[PDB]
């Protein structure tokens, strides 16, 4: 679901990506796919949003994203609607440059 | 069908994302001077949901199904076309504000019109497919 | 290079996915990675473009497109500009639903 | 320097696509007017360069730097700032058809014009920097 925040469930790589975003229109809940976006721990602002959420403090590696198999979304923890803005504009600075 | 209902489904779907945007269109003057007055993207939502849009051209392309055929089971009965006025939701108003300044220009409008209409025909003809054995 | 279309060079996967587009905004060059995406030979429209060059005719899948390292793009064959409205169309359908 | 020159260049390329939007913003109206004018994107592209655009509130923002700090090195002469008006490049062009309708809101233009602000004083400070022995 667009926005929901899910735990990554491959130890090799869960340290530096904890979580990721689905990003992806609802309207496409029909593809095998979702295109989705890392969040890393703190320890570029408009291409990378600062997300402070329960789970942690956390910078979202919008050049990062990528295209998943919908069958790893199974752990969601959150939902990141509130940062929908900020989110869409990392986006369209990446591909627009806007 | 138990297929069927899933085409319908998201026919209503995209159907309802467009229907807003067509409203918009039909109302582009307003809608541009309410969003430059919004303070902020929150306070556009607001202000799009919080009065009815005359349906203009819209009206027409409705009857190309039956009453309220495109709507959404899901939809409360507070949005929509009520009393020859569209009744907006939160995220059709986001839609609206996600609109790039190139859709306004003729073939773009025109593209998506066709799209909103061609549903509409869909939307009719998967109706009537329902019925169909009682 | 912004709509630049490149060669893919890993032998397992350049068959299906003979070639990937670079979509990624050129203010953004200084990234060690960009964003791209894989064209497949045509063996949902507004998703995915059909592409018609020299090299062949190709569906672009969108909803597969992966960020990937910038010394993957080694192989320049063509640009795709001419593409630009179609290709940033079908990003937007993916992520705003329009 | 070296990484003087790369950030300097950074800058510049970043402050050239804002400065073409918060013209655009200046000028909202006759903007969106050329570009519903427009049959297509491709001639929205050519009419949005095709005459110059009056600088609106930049020109007050400019006097943040010395007169033309902000062009790129790259930029041809007939682009750019000219006499009190603003010359629009394709790809300039480009970035206003691709504004959202929520980059109206005032927070977004205020945003935008943060930014915009902020790298004409990097700008201007980079200059500085050289600066150093000739
Ligand atoms: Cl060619
Ligand atoms: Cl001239």
């Amino acid at each position: 679901s667009q926005f929901t925040l899910y735990k990554n469930k491959d130890k090799s790589s869960a340290k530096t990506y904890p979580y990721f975003v689905d990003v992806q229109s609802d309207l496409l809940d029909n593809l095998n796919t979702r295109l989705v976006i890392p969040l890393t721990p703190i320890e570029p602002s408009h291409l990378c949003p600062t997300i402070h959420i329960d789970e942690g403090d956390f910078i979202m590696l919008t050049q990062q994203m990528t295209s998943v198999p919908v069958k790893i979304l199974s752990e969601p923890v959150n939902e990141l609607s509130t940062f929908r803005n900020e989110i869409i504009a990392a986006i369209d600075f990446l591909i627009t440059g806007i | 069908t138990r297929r069927t209902i899933f085409e319908l489904r998201k026919a209503r779907d995209r159907a309802h994302i467009l229907e807003a945007l067509a409203v918009a269109l039909a109302n582009i003057d307003p809608i541009i001077e309410l969003i430059r007055h919004a303070p902020t993207p929150a306070e556009a939502k607001t202000a799009l949901v919080a009065n009815p849009w005359q349906l203009g051209n819209v009206a027409a392309m409705l009857e190309r199904a039956g009453d309220d055929a495109a709507r959404p089971e899901w939809l409360e009965p507070e949005f929509g076309v009520r009393d020859g006025l569209y009744y907006l939701t939160e995220q059709q108003a986001q839609a609206i504000l996600d609109l790039r300044l190139q859709k306004l220009t003729g073939l773009e409008h025109e593209k998506l019109l066709d799209e909103y209409k061609e549903l509409l025909d869909q939307i009719a003809e998967l109706l009537r497919i329902l019925g169909s054995a009682d």
